[PDB]
């Protein structure tokens, strides 16, 4: 679907509360 | 997670909710508690920024 | 009241716009080549003010009373001196210290007194035809001046008293402020030349006077003048001539303006700090030429619209007749314990019952009792002596506070103590109350000791016979009206309760209203106040829990005391604001970004 | 009279001193206390500051 290969797709899958933190100043 | 849990600390008070303190005591008395809470939170933020 | 004028076709007031007015010095500090921001009372730029006309040479004379707010900006475009004096007060009926500042043709009078103003106070000179002289005649301001507080008369001078016609030639700007009773007036004069409307430009404001008065100024009014000569029909009740000048009145708001100080130390430029994103960037960067980039500003906040109140419907009232000032209580070693629940509590129904002597609430404000919901109300009532009243306090010593009643260190409750000599004092002495002398050990908090055994002082075993070093613990007092004040009996009642700990039902007399969802408004549940949106929930609670706290230690869900439904609290303060600018020299438009 | 009540305007007497320059001494102007040397300046302020 994107412009990546197979090794890149495998490496992206190996690397991995939000609103509760954002409701107190901690924004991303 | 540590910054989130820091909001539950008392820093030598009676509670951690500002509204709970303002509803139970008059303003001309909870100033020291508010100042202590602000100082503790500023120290925590300074450590986190470091 | 007094007299009035007829044929006054008062035109409807119009709304106009200013052009950067009300920029004075913050204090007596010299600043040069430095951009400093203050927080006083100025006039917002490009604001909307009201324009009042006074041209007659048709038939226009309107000068009502205007409320005095935080700072007043008064601009006056004249050409022949039309605006005369000013009055400040509240009711203006010889019952409030009124200030009158008039600029007479001979002296400048400033009187803080108690004048009796009429419905339309004014001045009026008379112009003769055979001779060219301007003398004052009508002075319809006050009827009599009795009491006064301050009087100031300036030096005698010579005023021309102009009265020609044409175009505006003078602009007088006045800024009035009241800080800690001190009334500060700043005056500025400018010899302009224009037809009507309001002239543009920028100019500094030099201070004029700082009167160290101390009155409560609520309203004010401006007294003008009238010309009477050969053009009048021949009467002072209907013929008048206001003149031809304009005056603008505006209210000052606590704004923030950044001033530009050059090498001379004069204010030559003022930039607003809350109007446009470019103005906000210039205020933050403390400069004038903003470079190309992007800057984060304040977060987006939603202002509350309504305020709902939620409390359980309670009809029963807590009886205070048998609790405070009844008829007969117990001693100190066996205090009377009473439970109070399922009723509306209030402290405003205690002052009319009996005049107390001491009332102190540890851990809770005495005037904030109705703003919370009581939980488990325990009343400990007893009668002691006036010499041991100060001992009953969380953090004291003595014998009564150690061998009878005990108060914890973190105790949160009220204590009331009142004298009772009409009933607890006999002619021969009241021997119905007993107190414990000494004890082997201490007493736990909230513990009743009814031990009537023989106390042991030291050696020599008693074995129940009362001999050497064998004194009785229970001893009588000595309440007699022939003694002093400290020997009189005092009834003391300690009211202990919890604040947000268990689902109780005491609360206060605050009635409930309606219920609105999907809106960021205020709410109050069992004394706990909050602001947010109360959305529907789907979780399951327990029949002994009210509020709910998560990892952030905040009220996530709340149970309604009437509908018995769970509502989730969601804050609406969530969002970021950014201003993107391409440069000051490039253009003046920016872009607003919402994250 | 009164003490610490209402805006005052009439006080008591006050002792005055001389004017000494080119010395690192102490001075008190309008309540502000300073310690240093008071040298001659070349700029002027506003006729009210």
């Amino acid at each position: 679907p994107s412009k990546r290969s197979f090794i890149e797709d495998l490496l992206f899958n190996k690397v991995t509360l939000i609103c509760a933190q954002k409701f107190n100043g901690l924004t991303v | 997670n540590t910054l989130v849990k820091q909001l539950s600390s008392n820093f030598g008070a009676i509670s951690s909710v500002l509204n709970d303190i303002l509803s139970r005591l008059d303003p001309p008395e909870a100033e020291v508690q508010i100042d202590r809470l602000i100082t503790g939170r500023l120290q925590s933020l300074q450590t986190y920024v470091t | 009241q007094c007299v009035n004028l007829t044929t006054r076709t008062q035109l409807p007031p119009a709304y106009t716009n200013s052009f950067t007015r009300g920029v004075y010095y913050p204090d007596k500090v010299f600043r040069s080549s430095v951009l400093h921001s203050t927080q006083d009372l100025f006039l917002p730029f490009f604001s909307n003010v009201t324009w009042f006309h006074a041209i007659h040479v048709t038939k226009r004379f309107d000068n009502p009373v205007l409320p005095f707010n935080d700072g007043v900006y008064f601009a006056s475009t004249e050409k022949s001196n039309i605006i005369r004096g000013w009055i400040f007060g509240t009711t203006l009926d010889s019952k409030t210290q009124s200030l009158l500042i008039v600029n007479n043709a001979t002296n400048v009078v400033i009187k803080v007194c108690e004048f009796q103003f009429c419905n339309d106070p004014f001045l009026g000179v008379y112009y003769h035809k055979n001779n060219k002289s301007w003398m004052e005649s009508e002075f319809r301001v006050y009827s009599s001046a009795n009491n006064c507080t301050f009087e100031y008369v300036s030096q005698p001078f010579l005023m021309d008293l102009e009265g020609k016609q044409g175009n505006f030639k003078n602009l007088r700007e006045f800024v009035f402020k009241n800080i800690d009773g001190y009334f500060k007036i700043y005056s500025k004069h400018t010899p302009i030349n224009l037809v009507r409307d309001l002239p543009q430009g920028f100019s500094a404001l030099e201070p004029l006077v700082d009167l160290p008065i101390g009155i409560n100024i609520t309203r004010f009014q401006t007294l003008l003048a009238l010309h009477r000569s050969y053009l009048t029909p021949g009467d002072s009740s209907s013929g008048w001539t206001a003149g031809a000048a304009a005056y603008y009145v505006g209210y000052l708001q606590p704004r923030t303006f950044l001033l530009k100080y050059n090498e001379n130390g004069t204010i030559t430029d003022a930039v607003d700090c809350a109007l446009d994103p470019l103005s906000e960037t210039k205020c933050t960067l403390k400069s004038f030429t903003v470079e190309k980039g992007i800057y984060q500003t304040s977060n987006f906040r939603v202002q509350p619209t309504e305020s709902i109140v939620r409390f359980p419907n309670i009809t029963n009232l807590c009886p205070f007749g048998e609790v405070f000032n009844a008829t007969r209580f117990a001693s100190v070693y066996a205090w009377n314990r009473k439970r109070i629940s399922n009723c509306v509590a209030d402290y405003s129904v205690l002052y009319n019952s009996a005049s107390f002597s001491t009332f102190k609430c540890y851990g809770v404000s005495p005037t904030k009792l109705n703003d919370l919901c009581f939980t488990n109300v325990y009343a400990d009532s007893f009668v002691i002596r006036g010499d041991e009243v100060r001992q009953i306090a969380p953090g004291q010593t003595g014998k009564i506070a150690d061998y009878n009643y005990k108060l914890p260190d973190d105790f949160t409750g009220c204590v009331i103590a009142w004298n009772s000599n009409n009933l607890d004092s006999k002619v021969g002495g009241n021997y119905n109350y007993l107190y414990r002398l000494f004890r082997k050990s201490n007493l736990k908090p909230f513990e009743r000791d009814i031990s009537t055994e023989i106390y042991q002082a030291g050696s020599t075993p008693c074995n129940g016979v009362e001999g050497f070093n064998c004194y009785f613990p229970l001893q009588s007092y000595g309440f007699q009206p022939t003694n002093g004040v400290g020997y009189q009996p005092y009834r003391v009642v300690v009211l202990s309760f919890e604040l947000l700990h268990a689902p109780a039902t005491v609360c206060g007399p605050k009635k409930s209203t309606n219920l609105v969802k999907n809106k960021c408004v205020n709410f109050n549940f069992n004394g706990l106040t909050g602001t947010g949106v109360l959305t529907e929930s789907n979780k399951k609670f327990l029949p002994f829990q009210q509020f709910g706290r998560d990892i952030a230690d905040t009220t996530d869900a709340v149970r309604d005391p009437q509908t018995l439904e769970i509502l989730d609290i969601t804050p609406c303060s969530f969002g970021g604001v950014s201003v993107i600018t391409p440069g000051t020299n490039t253009s003046n438009q920016v872009a607003v970004l919402y994250q």
